[PDB]
């Protein structure tokens, strides 16, 4: 979850101001514009952090769900778990921040598409990598790139 | 044709389904940030009202014209003909809103393309689509003028079939 | 001015003796609003407010919300001046006609410029009940020899794109069939959103008679009052009687938001200020009326009518 | 200004049939206060 | 403020001109009851009390008491926000558009800020009644494209842990099925202790149409009226047509120890301090409102539904 | 505070729209008030 | 200077100025056009017309 909210028994010591943002409850982007546009969809699953494709189909009104390819839309950046939604800049406007990556293999310079699963793979294109892919925890990589859109 | 179209003998007769109308407000969803343009447009030529527009420079100044996924500029999404002036979302920002179309059997959830004539097409007509265009609604004749939601979204990588 | 037109004195003391229209019975208070105006045509527009999408949630950071439309309508209503004349005795020759408690040529038919404007005017307000009943302008009983009118300026009775249902003649006499076609007609009737509203029925005499009829311990009149109370949020219903129509049935709500009367603020008799005089003692004065101002929407009028022949 | 008014005391034609359409339209509105159905 | 913010302004001298929500008719004055929260979760907590055991005579001396219990329940409401944006045309611009007694571009479909903002809050309204009654929320006839809403949420008509009759389409015209329906679902109604309570039942054009047919001299609804004060006590029965449903009938007592809407009290339309302005004459303004809050105990709310396929 | 008083002047925006939700609440009080089913 | 920007006051008095040219020059001529050749000119409404047209 973006924000696993657990109860301490300690306080954590936070005293450096260096390797602090990279995190994966660290939504929005490094860089951000106040004339970025942002839409509020309906999604499924997790598509945190990922890029996002809208399916269409009791008839629902469309929604959005981790993908890419053909069917890519946009990318999720920011997501609220109450009201189940997400925030998604859509394809058509530049986003520079941290992306869920496949794998270590990203590098910088490297060039990346958005995959099924809406992460970052190495190779149209969609994005470039601008740091190393850093492990967050477990199999979680997040690599810093600047989409400008699809080749 | 025009967007307003007339004195009325009688007035005209619940709040769902009142937005098939040919002069409604064109975008579905709006949003500040929204970048709107003033072109010329020719008053003889082709109305290009809820159409795809392409950029003509003329020898006296720079016209908007009805034209295909291929070479569009925009959307146009309202029209003053009092000025003859058309107003114009670039293809560079997101859409989504009421079009003109051709087809009036269109499902939800389909792909399109924008003919010669700035007009909402199936995209299995065989040419090459080169924007992203969806079917957010079934299209509806207003008696007669189709019309139909669509969400566009930049252009495609690669060109479908 | 009282000190030196008489005849405007006289009118200003006698202008409370004519009795109210009947008119007013079949329409709501609000449902009435008076315009300025005496001959021409006037504009009306109608502005409405539609969901272009569904309501966009408001969670964290979001610039695209959904947008509502607006849209207009206008129709054009059109206002008649008429004008009538009538004879009178001059003011100063009252003294040599004010006979035993009464005053006036019987054998002349003179009248004093009181008592003739108050019957003028009571005439003239009978005709425009019946101009604004049937929409219509005719002395005749048969109902012919109609003064031609100009376009946009209907009654109830012939106002267009409204629900026009027709009886045959072979069943002229079959209550049965002619309550079918009232239920095919109240079916067809449109009122959306504004259903919930008092509904008003007009009919002829036979029309009341036949009612009147057991239906085939129950009346046809029950009858006809429970199946409008089924459309119209079982509210009231009221029926009246007018000797003007002919086999015909009138229904419609008595809503401002469907049906509006915007009659000139002139519409009732007037006096003028010409008058005639010479060197008699009969004198001739002018009254003065406007017709026109009727507003409905479309298909919120059912017209029955039950052809004889 | 209604010729209802006692009072009220026109200067020319036209007030005199201004005070008769504002009399007619308080007559109408008394009809419609009186009216029981 | 009003010196500063013409808006402000203008939507407090306009606020008066919108009519009162038509939700109001279907719950009773003690029914409703306001809550301070925009969006988010409020839980409510209903305590109750028990006998353990037969009282305890008082006689002689005595120190084991007969004890009375307490017991508890939590119910967690969720409450949504919802916003819309409208265009209109700018203060300083409105003189250049004010024509002959009507303001604003026919053309362009241009309205004041005021006329706006009062269409707009009518729709808003409407929409609001809609989900209400309903408990889905649209904007199409066909009832598509809804809004996913969030759990415990509910409307009238979809309130889980209810009476749910069905009646099949073979039956869809038969008047005796579907009252047998009625009597099936009033018979598991359970109302304990507060059967003495006013009823409401709401029920489509349709079957308002159905219900006027005579008894197979007596009515279906004379028949469904009596029905229904056999068990409510023969208290009041309150009967509504409404054109949001479709082939539904709701029925429900009107008591608010069983049935409480606590909606927010900003569920209403309400303006936004933020208002889009540019160098041209057109602004954009945003509404804002709150859905959620109906609250019912289990087995109260009988719902039939007669499908038409 | 209520927007229905002419001696009410509101300072800023939360007050103008806790006058505008107490103005509802009145309407509401009034139409049941008025109400006769 | 190095990024051409001025303070609004004289910003303004010099787009004033500019704007006075170009009204005087529709008014005399009845075109609006920002070349010497006289070419690309703004379309404008039927009606407006001035001395030399």
């Amino acid at each position: 979850m973006k924000n696993p909210q657990h109860d301490a028994s300690l306080l954590s010591n936070s005293n450096e101001f260096r390797d602090k943002n990279v995190e994966f409850f660290a939504s929005g982007g490094t860089r951000t514009s106040k004339f970025d546009k942002l839409e509020n969809h309906p999604f499924l699953g997790y598509p945190y952090k990922r890029g996002v494709k809208r399916v269409i189909q009791s008839h629902y009104e469309p929604h959005v769900e981790a993908g890419g390819g053909e069917d890519l839309y946009g990318i999720c950046i920011d997501i609220d778990e109450f009201s189940k939604t997400a925030t998604i800049v859509p394809i058509t406007n530049n986003f520079e921040g941290y992306l869920v990556a496949k794998d270590s293999t990203v590098k910088v310079k490297d060039k990346l598409i958005f995959n099924k699963d809406g992460a970052l793979e190495k190779v149209t294109i969609n994005a470039t990598a601008l740091t190393d892919a850093k492990q967050i925890s477990n199999e979680v990589y997040l690599v810093k790139v600047a989409v400008f859109g699809n080749k | 044709y025009s967007k307003s179209m007339i004195e009325n003998k009688v007035f005209s007769s619940c709040f769902k389904s009142k937005n098939e109308r040919v002069d409604a407000y064109s975008f579905a969803c709006s949003s500040y940030t929204d970048k709107i343009e003033e072109y010329l447009y020719d008053p003889a030529n082709s109305f290009p009202y809820k159409r795809g527009v392409k950029l003509v420079p003329k020898e006296n100044s720079i016209y908007v014209e009805v034209g295909a996924d291929t070479d569009m500029y925009g959307i146009c999404v309202d029209v003053c003909e009092f000025s003859c002036t058309a107003y114009v979302l670039p293809i560079t920002n997101n859409f989504e809103g009421y079009l003109v179309t051709r087809n009036p059997s269109i499902k939800i959830g389909e792909i399109l393309d924008i003919n010669n004539n700035g007009v909402i097409i199936k995209a299995g007509g065989g040419p090459p689509t080169a924007i992203n265009i969806y079917a957010l609604s079934d299209s509806f004749t207003i008696n007669s003028i189709n019309l139909i939601k669509v969400a566009i979204f930049g252009n495609r990588g690669l060109e479908k079939t | 001015l009282f000190d030196e037109n008489y005849y405007a004195k006289a009118v200003a003391n006698i202008i409370g003796e004519v009795k109210d229209p009947i008119m007013y019975k079949w329409f709501s208070p609000d449902q009435i609003e008076d315009v300025d105006l005496q001959m021409g045509y006037q504009k009306t527009v109608k502005w409405d407010a539609f969901l272009n999408a569904n309501p966009t949630t408001i969670a964290n950071e979001v610039n695209t919300i959904s947008t509502i439309g607006f849209s207009s309508e206008v129709v054009r209503l059109n206002y008649l001046k008429l004008q009538y004349k009538f004879r009178h005795l001059k003011q100063t020759s009252e003294k040599f006609y004010t006979s035993d408690s009464y005053i006036g040529d019987i054998n002349n038919n003179l009248l004093p410029f009181a008592q003739a404007y108050k019957l003028a005017s009571s005439e003239i307000i009978k005709l425009i009940n019946h101009f604004v009943l049937t929409g219509t302008v005719s002395i005749q009983k048969d109902g012919k020899n109609q003064k031609r009118l100009l376009p946009n300026m209907y009654g109830l009775l012939n106002m267009p794109e409204q629900i026009k249902e027709e009886v045959a003649s072979g069943d002229k006499d079959k209550m049965d069939k002619i309550f079918e076609k009232i239920e095919a007609g109240l079916s067809k009737l449109e009122l959306g959103d504004e259903f919930s509203t008092p509904m008003m029925v007009i009919v002829d005499p036979a029309t009341s008679l036949k009612l009147v009829k057991p239906y085939a311990c129950e009346k046809w009149e029950d009858v006809l009052i429970q199946t409008i109370k089924a459309i119209n949020n079982r509210e009231d219903v009221y029926i009246e009687t007018s000797n003007l129509l002919k086999h015909k049935i009138l229904i419609y709500p008595l809503n401002s938001e469907l049906i509006k009367f915007k009659p000139s603020k002139y519409m009732l008799p007037t006096p003028n200020e010409q008058v005639d005089k010479d060197s008699t003692d009969v004198a001739h004065s002018y009254i003065d009326f406007v017709l026109g101002g009727l507003l409905a929407t479309r298909k919120t009028i059912l017209q029955v009518n039950i052809k004889q022949s | 200004a209604s010729l209802l008014d006692s009072n009220f005391v026109p200067i020319n034609f036209t007030e005199f049939v201004q005070a008769i359409s504002n009399t007619y339209k308080q007559r109408r509105i008394q009809f419609y206060e009186n009216l029981k159905r």
